[PDB]
RNA sequence: UAAGUGAUCUAGAAAG
RNA sequence: UUGCCUUUUACCAGAACCAUCCGGGUGUUGUCUCCAUAGAAACAGGUAAAGCUGUAUUUUUU
C-alpha cells in the first residue's frame, strides 16, 4: 500500500499508476544514498510529503528450529552456554514426548491453514492454494516473464486488499432460496456431468429460441456454441442479426461452459484418463481467451485471462522445478477460482443485460 | 518508480518501462580512484609550500609561576597553615624566588 | 533515465537506463542518430575541407589549371556548404540566388504544405546527410535478407530466389506479404476462427488480411486444390495400378465441406487390395528405415490435408503425423481401415509431406509423385 | 528539519510542536533562524512516530522534511597555539580529557581533589574552573590580583552562548578545556556596558581559541546491538564494511540459539535506514537496533577548513573530504554561507598573521 | 558479458566502426572512456589494440580514415593512457597519423600544458634528447611542420 | 586500494 | 484524473464516492429426518462408586 501510495515500488512486489500528479543539492548530505525499501519502511519520516499512507510492522527474529527426521529434543543449528516420600509432577509419565509431540510441535508452528484442529469449511473455491506462493516472496532466478506475472498477481491482490467491499447484509433471499421457495422447480441428486450436458442442452435450446424469437433463423447456432450465419446476409438481415454484447457473452459463458463440461463427458466416455483431464481443462482454463472470444464482448475479461496466464507461469515453474517443460501439468485450481470469481462479477451485469434483452423481446422498447 | 529513478510509471510512456542501472555508473562512481593521477599530479605540481608564539611562551611563563602559587597554597591549606598571613608570605615568597628565577632568565 | 529529484537540481551522469522502445525477441535495431554525422564534427571536418580547397584552388591558380573533380575526391561528400556545390550543373545560375535561406524561412507563412526541409536547400548546399547505410545497416540487423522472408509470404510464391524478385488496395499488399508473421499461431487472447471453405485459420480477426485470403481462395479455390490433388493422386494410382497389386483405386466421395473440415476427415481415396499387402508401421515419407511388422492390411485409404502455415506453424511432417494418428484413433470419421496414408500440404510454404502406412516399394512412388505434383500441379 | 509545506499554516505547526514536545520528552525541538525548525529525535523509528503524530493527529499539515542530519559538534585535536586577544579578551583552549569526557558526561577544595583524582590536572587549574555542557578555566596571571577577573558570570554566561552556537557552523562545542589568558578591560567601564561587550566577544574569542586549537568536528556514534543467525554472520560485516566508520568489537554468541547478539557502532550519520536494510539482506532473521546513551562522540575523518577538498555533489564525499563538506552543508542549512560558494575561516586582524606565517 | 579472450577483438571491432564513418566522434571517444574506467581488462585491451594500430595496422589505412583514428586515440590519450608511445625510417602514414594525434592533443590540452605533460613522460621515440648524429634534425623536422616549440631549444642543447 | 545481482507496458470485438 | 486513442461502445488504471453480486456468521422459531420414548426418585442405615477435610512441653487446643 504505501510502494503504491508513494509510488516507491518494492522490486520484488508491485507497481502501480501513481497517487497523485529548501532539500536543494548545496544543503544536504547523501552519505546514505536513500533507499525505496526505506521511503516505505518508515514512511512518514524518510519519504517527505506522504499521503494516504499506512502504517507497517515492526519485528522480533524468529528462531523457530525445525527438525529433519528421526529424532527429538536436540541443539543442532547452535551452539552451548559456557557454564517425606514424594516425587514431582505428573509422576509416572515417564516418556516426556508421545510419538506425535515430534509433529504437534511442528504443527503448532505452522500458518493459518493447519495451525489449528478444528475450523468452519470454506468454499473449495474461497480457499486460495496459490496466493501463498506468490505473496511469499519469489523464489530463485526465474525468467523474466515469471517475475513479471508475479508482480502482476501482487498488484491484483493489493488492490483486492485495498478497496475493501463490504458485502450488504439485508439482502438476505438468495436466487436459489427464492426459486426454492417457488412449486416450478423441484430439486434431484443428479451427476455433475449430466448437470452439465443438460445444462448444454438447455443453453442450447435457449438461444436459440431466443435467436428465432428475434426472427434471424438464419444464424446457426452450432451445437458448440459457435454462432455463424447461414446464408449470404442482406444488409438489412445483417443489421437485424448484429446480437448485442448480452447475447454473445452468454454464448460465451456457455461456450466456456461447453468445453469443460465437454471435457468430463470424454473423460468419463472412456477417450481419455484424469490426467488427461486435469491437463485438459486447466488448458480451458488457461486458455479461455484463445479458445472462446470472451474478450471480444467483454474486454475486461483481459484482466481475468491475464491472471490465468500469470497463475501458468507460476505455477508451471513450481511445478516444473526438477522436471523439463512439456504440457502434462494439471492443476486447475486457481484459474478455476479467478473464472469463478469473474461469474461471479459477471452474474449481475448478465441478470441486468439478458434481463433488458428478453424484456425488449417481449415488451416493446420504451 | 524505485529508488528515485524509476518511469513514474509504465502507462504513457508507451513502453516496458524497464529500468537497468547503467554500468558506466561504476566510472562514475569511482572516477576520482581511476583519474587520482590527474589531481595527483596537480597536487605535487605545488607540493612543497611570532606574535602569537611569544603570547603563548608570555603565558607558559607566568602559568608556570601561578603554579608555583597553587603549589604554595596546596601545601600550606593541607599541612598546618590555617592563616591567611602564611597563604599571602606564600605568595609572596613565590613572587620574590619566582622573578627572581625569571629574572635571570630574561638577563639570559 | 537518471534520478528525476536530483536531476531537477544538478546535472547528473546518466546512471540508471531505461527500456525505450522494446520488443518481444529484441534484435537490435540500430538508431539513426548514428548514421547523421552529428554537427561539431560536421563543422571542424568542413572548415578543414574548405582550408584544403582553397590551399589546392592557389595550386591551381599558381600551376594555371582548372581545378577538376579528379583531384578533390573524397572530399566531395563532405563541409558545410557541400565540396559538390562547387561543380554542379548550374552554380552560374545560383550565383544570383541571394536571400534564399529567409525566403525558404517564409515558406511557412504561405504555403499549405509547409517544407520540413525548409532549414537548408540542396542546391546551395547539397545531401547534408545519407541514409543508405542505415537502410543496409537495418537489414544486416534483421538477420539479413534471408532471414525476413521466412516472416513473409515469400515462400508461397515459389520464386527461383528472392534475389529473382528484382527487375484500402496498397496496404493491402503488405498485410498479405506478412500474412504469415501477422497471422501467427503463438498469440495472446486472439479466439480462433476459420475463414470460409478454407483452412485458414485466423488466430483473432484481422479485416484487411481476411479480405486478401478470401480474394486469394475465391471461387472455392482451396476445395477445388483439394479435389485436384485427389484426382491427381487417383490418376498416379491408376497408372501404377499393376505395380503395386491394387485391385481397385475408389474415391470415396466426401461433403465439400473435407476439403477444409479440420476436425474431423473421411478418407479421400479408398484402396482395395489383389492380395493382403503387409503394410508397415507408420512413418513420414523420407523416413527411410520403414518396419515392416506382421500386421496386414486389405485395404489402404489417402488423405490430403491441405494447411496454411504461419511463421509459427512452418513444419509440415510433424502437423501431417499429428493429423493421422488424430483422425485414426478417433470415434468420428472413421476410415475403413486404421491403416492408411496421409499426405499434408503447407499451402502458405509449398512444404509437402505425408505420414502413415507403407506397403512395400510404394514410398519411392510417393516421393516422386510429391515432388511432380509440387513442381507443377495446375 | 520541518518546514510546513504552506507558510499559510505555520503557527499550527508552532502549536503542534509544542503538542509534540509536551508529549515526546526525548525531543530537542530547536527552532532554527530561518524558520526551518529542528526536531532531535532518539533514532529513526522514533522520529518517525513522532513525525507521524504530528503529520496525522496534531497538525494535519503537508510538511516539507530535510533527509536526516545529525547533530555534529565542534571540538579541538590540539591546544590553542595563539593566544589573539579579542576588541571592538584571549582565550585558549585544549582537548580535554578523555576519560574526563566521560566522567562530566554523567566546595572547591573537594572538586580540585576530584580533577586531580581524574586526571591529575594542576590545583592552579583546579580553582579557577566554571564547566558546563566544556571547561571555563580562569587562568591568567593578573587574575588572582585582579577582581576585573571577578563577577564572571556574565563571562560564563557567554560562554554558555559559545558552547551552544560554535564556530563552524552553530554546531554545539564538546570536550574541550578554555584557558583564559587575558582580559580587554579598561579602567572606567559600566558593569551593563562592559559586560555586553564581553558577552559576544566571549564567543569571539571562544571561537579564536577553536580555530587555533586546530579544530575538528565531531559526530556522534550510536552503539549498535544485532542479533542475527550465525549462518548470517559475515553479511553483516560486509554490510558494515559498506555502511562508513562503523566497527564491530564483540560477537557475543547468545547461549542455547542462533543468536549472535553483536555490539557494534555506526556513525549516526552512517546509519540511516539501517535496521531496514539489514532485515533485507538477512531476509528478516536481523531484528537489528541502534541507540546513543554513552554520548560517544567522535572525529569526522578529514580536516577542516580546505579550499578543493573533495569530488563528488551527488555521490557520497570520501572519507578524507568528509568533515570540510560536513560543516560547510551545515553551513548552508544554518543560512551562515553566502550563496553557494564559501569558506568557515577566521574573522581577525594581521591577515591571521599572514596565514600562520 | 565478454570474457578477457575477446575484448581485445570487441575493442578492434570498434576501432573499425569508427573508421568506418565521415568523422570522428564524440560517442566513440565516449564508449571508449567508459570501457577503460570500467575494468584493468579493458584498459589493457585498449591498450594492445593501439599497439596493434601503430606497429602493423595503421600503414593500411587512409589519411580520412587515419586522421580519424588519430583523433580518436588523441583523445584517449589527453585522459585514459598513460603517454607510452612506441614510436626516421617508418613514416609513411604512421608519422601522419602521428601528426594529427598530436593536432587533437594541443586542441584538447594546449601547446605548453602539452609540453609540460610530454616532459613530465619518458618520450624516447618523440622526443630524444642524446642526439644519435643528426637524427634529432628528423624529429624536429617533423615537429616545425606542425606549430610547436622546444625542437629548437633541443637543438641548441644538442648542438 | 581496482567489474559486471537485480526493476521488462501492451495484447480484441461491434458498430461506425 | 490519466492511457489506447480519437466517434461511441467496449476498454487502460488510478482516485473519491457509491451500489450489485458470489458467499458467511450467529441467535430465535419452526418444520424434515434418524433414533427415541420415562409421571417420580430420596429419608433409617448397609453395599458400591463420585466431590472436600483428617491423620500437649511460649502465640490459640493441654
Ligand atoms: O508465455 P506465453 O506466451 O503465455 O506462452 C507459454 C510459454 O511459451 P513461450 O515461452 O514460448 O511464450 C510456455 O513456455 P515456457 O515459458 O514454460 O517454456 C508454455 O508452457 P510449457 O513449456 O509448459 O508448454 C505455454 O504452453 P502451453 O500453453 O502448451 O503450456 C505457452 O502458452 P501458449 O501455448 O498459450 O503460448
Ligand atoms: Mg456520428
Amino acid at each position: 500500500f504505501n510502494g503504491k501510495a508513494l509510488n516507491n515500488a518494492i522490486p520484488g512486489g508491485p507497481k502501480f499508476e501513481p497517487l497523485y500528479p529548501f532539500n536543494s543539492i548545496d544543503r544536504v548530505i547523501f552519505r546514505v544514498p536513500i533507499r525505496s525499501e526505506y521511503k516505505v519502511a518508515f514512511p512518514h519520516l524518510y519519504n517527505s510529503r506522504p499521503r494516504s499512507v499506512r502504517i507497517p510492522w515492526y519485528n522480533n527474529p524468529v528462531s523457530c528450529i525445525i527438525q529433519n527426521d528421526e529424532e527429538y529434543d536436540t541443539p543442532a543449528l547452535f551452539f552451548d552456554p559456557s557454564l517425606e516420600d514424594f516425587a514431582p509432577l505428573l509422576a509416572e509419565e515417564e516418556e516426556l514426548i508421545l510419538p506425535n509431540t515430534k509433529d504437534a510441535m511442528s504443527l503448532y508452528h505452522s500458518p493459518f491453514p493447519f495451525n489449528r484442529t478444528k475450523g468452519k469449511m470454506v468454499r473449495a473455491q474461497d480457499v486460495a492454494l496459490a496466493k501463498k506462493w506468490f505473496l511469499q516472496h519469489p523464489d530463485e532466478e526465474y525468467p523474466v516473464k515469471v517475475k513479471v506475472s508475479y508482480q502482476k498477481l501482487l498488484k491484483n491482490y493489493v488492490l483486492n486488499e485495498l478497496h475493501p467491499t463490504l458485502p450488504t447484509n439485508h439482502n438476505k433471499t438468495k436466487l436459489l432460496k427464492s426459486l426454492k421457495n417457488t412449486k416450478y422447480f423441484q430439486q434431484t441428486t443428479i451427476d455433475w456431468v449430466e448437470a452439465g450436458l443438460q445444462l448444454c442442452r438447455q443453453g442450447h435450446n435457449m438461444l436459440n429460441l431466443l435467436i428465432h424469437r428475434k426472427g434471424l433463423t438464419y444464424l446457426h447456432l452450432d451445437y458448440n456454441f459457435n454462432l455463424k450465419p447461414t446464408k449470404t446476409l442482406t444488409t438489412k438481415e445483417r443489421k437485424k442479426s448484429r446480437l448485442g454484447n448480452s447475447f454473445h457473452l452468454m454464448r460465451e459463458l456457455l461456450k466456456m461452459m461447453k468445453l469443460i463440461v465437454d471435457t468430463h463427458v470424454q473423460f468419463r466416455l472412456g477417450n481419455v484418463d484424469a490426467f488427461q483431464l486435469a491437463d485438459g481443462i486447466h488448458y480451458i482454463l488457461n486458455h479461455i481467451g484463445q479458445l472462446t472470444g470472451i474478450y471480444r464482448y467483454k474486454y475486461k475479461v483481459m484482466h481475468q485471462i491475464r491472471a490465468c496466464k500469470d497463475l501458468k507461469h507460476i505455477i508451471y515453474y513450481k511445478f516444473n522445478k526438477n522436471l523439463g517443460k512439456g504440457p502434462g501439468c494439471g492443476f486447475w485450481q486457481p484459474a478455476w477460482r479467478v473464472w469463478l470469481n469473474f461469474l461471479r462479477g459477471t452474474i449481475p451485469l448478465l441478470e441486468r443485460y439478458i434481463g433488458n434483452l428478453i424484456t425488449r423481446q417481449f415488451e416493446g422498447r420504451s | 518508480s524505485y529508488n528515485g529513478i524509476g518511469l513514474k510509471s509504465a502507462k504513457g510512456s508507451s513502453t516496458s518501462g524497464h529500468v537497468q542501472r547503467s554500468l558506466a555508473s561504476n566510472n562514475r562512481r569511482r572516477p576520482q580512484g581511476s583519474q587520482q593521477q590527474r589531481q595527483q599530479r596537480q597536487n605535487a605540481i605545488k607540493k612543497a609550500s611570532l606574535a602569537v608564539q611569544k603570547q603563548i611562551e608570555t603565558h607558559m611563563e607566568k602559568r608556570e609561576i601561578e603554579v608555583q602559587v597553587s603549589e604554595l597554597r596546596d601545601r600550606l591549606e593541607e599541612e598546618e597553615t590555617l592563616s591567611e598571613e602564611q597563604i599571602d608570605k606564600k605568595c609572596e615568597a613565590l613572587r620574590a624566588k619566582l622573578t627572581n628565577e625569571w629574572q635571570e632568565q630574561q638577563r639570559m | 533515465a537518471s534520478d528525476l529529484s536530483w536531476s531537477k537540481q544538478t546535472d547528473t551522469g546518466i546512471t540508471h537506463f531505461r527500456a525505450g522502445m522494446t520488443h518481444e525477441d529484441e534484435k537490435l535495431i540500430p538508431t539513426i542518430f548514428r548514421y547523421i554525422t552529428t554537427w561539431e564534427n560536421e563543422f571542424l571536418d568542413s572548415q578543414r575541407v574548405w582550408a584544403e580547397y582553397a590551399t589546392k584552388r592557389q595550386e591551381a591558380i599558381q600551376q594555371n589549371r582548372r581545378l577538376a573533380f579528379e583531384e578533390l575526391e573524397g572530399s566531395w561528400d563532405r563541409g558545410i556548404p557541400r565540396i559538390s556545390t562547387l561543380f554542379q550543373r548550374d552554380r552560374h545560375t545560383l550565383a544570383y540566388d541571394r536571400g534564399h535561406r529567409i525566403r525558404r524561412e517564409f515558406k511557412q507563412y504561405s504555403l499549405e504544405r509547409n517544407s520540413p526541409f525548409w532549414w537548408t536547400n540542396s542546391h546551395h548546399d547539397g545531401k547534408l546527410w545519407n541514409l543508405n547505410a542505415y537502410r543496409t545497416d537495418v537489414i544486416q540487423a534483421l538477420g539479413g535478407i534471408e532471414t525476413i522472408l521466412e516472416h513473409t509470404l515469400f515462400k508461397g510464391t515459389g520464386f527461383n530466389s528472392w534475389e529473382g524478385l528484382f527487375w484500402q488496395i496498397p496496404n493491402r499488399r503488405f498485410t498479405l506479404w506478412w500474412s504469415p508473421t501477422i497471422n501467427r499461431a503463438n498469440v495472446y487472447v486472439g479466439f480462433l476462427v476459420q475463414l470460409d471453405l478454407t483452412g485458414i485459420f485466423l488466430h483473432g480477426k484481422i479485416p484487411t488480411l481476411k479480405i486478401s485470403l478470401i480474394q486469394i481462395f475465391r471461387a472455392h479455390l482451396w476445395q477445388k486444390i483439394h479435389e485436384s490433388i485427389v484426382f491427381d493422386i487417383c490418376q498416379i494410382l491408376d497408372g501404377e495400378l499393376d505395380v503395386l497389386q491394387i485391385e481397385s483405386v475408389t474415391k470415396e466421395t466426401v461433403h465439400p465441406r473435407k476439403s477444409y473440415k479440420m476436425n474431423s476427415s473421411a478418407a479421400d481415396i479408398t484402396m482395395e487390395s489383389v492380395h493382403e499387402w503387409e503394410v508397415s508401421k507408420p512413418s513420414l515419407l523420407h523416413e527411410t528405415n520403414d518396419s515392416f511388422k506382421g500386421l496386414i492390411t486389405n485395404k489402404m485409404w489417402f488423405d490430403v490435408q491441405l494447411r496454411y502455415g504461419d511463421y509459427d506453424s512452418h513444419d509440415i511432417s510433424r502437423y501431417v503425423r499429428a493429423k493421422f494418428l488424430d483422425y485414426t484413433t478417433d470415434n468420428v470419421s472413421m476410415y475403413p481401415s486404421p491403416t492408411g496414408v496421409m499426405i499434408g500440404i503447407d499451402l502458405a510454404y509449398n512444404m509437402y509431406d505425408a505420414y502413415g502406412n507403407w506397403f512395400n516399394g510404394l514410398k519411392p512412388l510417393i516421393q516422386n509423385s510429391m515432388r511432380t505434383i509440387m513442381k507443377a500441379n495446375p | 528539519v520541518l518546514q510546513p509545506l504552506l507558510p499559510r499554516e505555520l503557527p499550527k505547526l508552532l502549536d503542534a510542536l509544542n503538542k509534540i514536545s509536551k508529549y515526546y520528552p526525548g525531543v530537542i525541538i530547536k527552532v532554527e533562524e530561518s524558520g526551518e525548525h529542528v526536531i532531535l529525535g532518539n533514532g529513526e523509528l522514533y522520529m518517525d512516530c513522532l513525525l507521524y503524530d504530528l503529520r496525522a493527529s496534531y497538525a494535519k499539515i503537508e510538511i516539507k522534511i530535510s533527509d536526516p542530519l545529525t547533530v555534529f559538534s565542534e571540538s579541538c585535536s590540539n591546544e590553542s597555539f595563539a593566544s589573539i586577544p579579542v576588541s571592538n579578551i584571549s582565550v585558549a583552549a585544549e582537548p580535554m580529557d578523555s576519560k574526563m569526557i566521560q566522567d562530566l558526561s554523567r566546595p572547591r577544595k573537594l572538586s580540585k581533589i576530584l580533577r586531580t583524582e581524574y586526571g591529575w590536572d594542576s590545583l592552579a587549574s583546579r580553582n579557577v574552573w566554571s564547566f558546563y555542557n566544556l571547561i571555563n578555566d580562569t587562568l591568567p596571571d593578573e587574575i588572582s590580583p585582579e577582581l576585573l577577573s571577578k563577577y564572571k558570570e556574565q563571562i560564563i554566561q557567554g560562554f554558555y552562548w559559545a558552547v551552544k552556537e560554535g564556530p563552524l557552523a552553530e554546531e554545539p562545542i564538546y570536550g574541550v578545556q578554555y584557558k583564559l589568558l587575558s582580559i580587554s578591560v579598561p579602567s572606567d567601564v559600566n558593569i551593563d556596558v562592559m559586560k555586553s561587550q564581553i558577552i559576544p566577544l566571549m564567543k569571539k574569542a571562544c571561537y579564536v581559541g577553536l580555530l587555533t586549537a586546530i579544530p575538528i568536528l565531531l559526530e556522534p556514534i550510536y552503539e549498535v546491538d544485532i542479533t542475527v543467525h550465525a549462518p548470517l554472520l559475515p553479511i553483516v560485516e560486509e554490510l558494515m564494511k559498506k555502511r562508513r566508520g562503523s566497527r564491530i568489537y564483540k560477537t557475543i554468541k547468545v547461549a542455547g540459539t542462533p543468536l549472535l547478539e553483536v555490539r557494534g557502532q555506526v556513525p549516526v550519520i552512517e546509519s540511516a535506514g539501517f535496521e531496514t536494510d539489514l532485515r533485507l539482506s538477512t531476509n528478516g532473521l536481523g531484528m537489528c537496533q541502534l541507540y546513543f546513551w554513552h554520548k560517544i562522540w567522535r572525529k569526522v575523518p578529514g580536516d577542516v577548513l580546505d579550499k578543493d577538498a573533495f569530488i563528488p555533489k551527488l555521490k557520497p564525499a570520501p572519507i578524507n573530504s568528509l568533515s570540510r563538506d560536513f560543516v560547510m552543508k551545515t553551513r548552508r542549512r544554518k543560512g551562515i554561507s553566502t550563496g553557494g560558494f564559501m569558506s568557515n575561516d577566521g574573522p581577525t586582524l594581521e591577515k591571521y598573521i599572514s596565514a600562520e606565517l | 558479458k565478454i570474457a578477457n579472450n575477446l575484448k581485445k577483438s570487441v575493442v578492434d571491432i570498434i576501432i573499425k566502426s569508427s573508421l568506418q564513418e565521415s568523422t570522428f566522434s564524440k560517442f566513440y571517444s565516449i564508449l571508449s572512456e567508459r570501457m577503460i574506467t570500467f575494468h584493468r581488462s579493458w584498459q589493457t585491451a585498449y591498450n594492445e589494440t593501439f599497439e596493434q594500430n601503430y606497429t602493423q595496422d595503421i600503414e593500411d589505412y587512409e589519411t580520412d580514415q587515419l586522421r580519424i583514428l588519430g583523433k580518436f586515440w588523441g583523445h584517449l590519450i589527453s585522459y585514459e593512457f598513460l603517454p607510452m608511445d612506441c614510436l626516421e625510417e617508418s613514416c609513411p602514414q604512421g608519422r601522419i597519423f602521428i601528426k594529427f594525434l598530436f593536432q587533437e592533443l594541443v586542441n584538447e590540452l594546449g601547446l605548453d600544458e602539452l609540453q609540460l605533460r610530454l616532459n613530465s613522460s619518458k618520450l624516447d621515440g618523440m622526443f630524444p634528447l642524446e642526439g644519435d648524429a643528426e637524427h634529432i634534425r628528423y624529429s624536429i623536422n617533423f615537429f616545425t611542420a606542425i606549430g610547436l616549440g622546444l625542437l629548437t631549444e633541443d637543438m641548441r642543447s644538442r648542438l
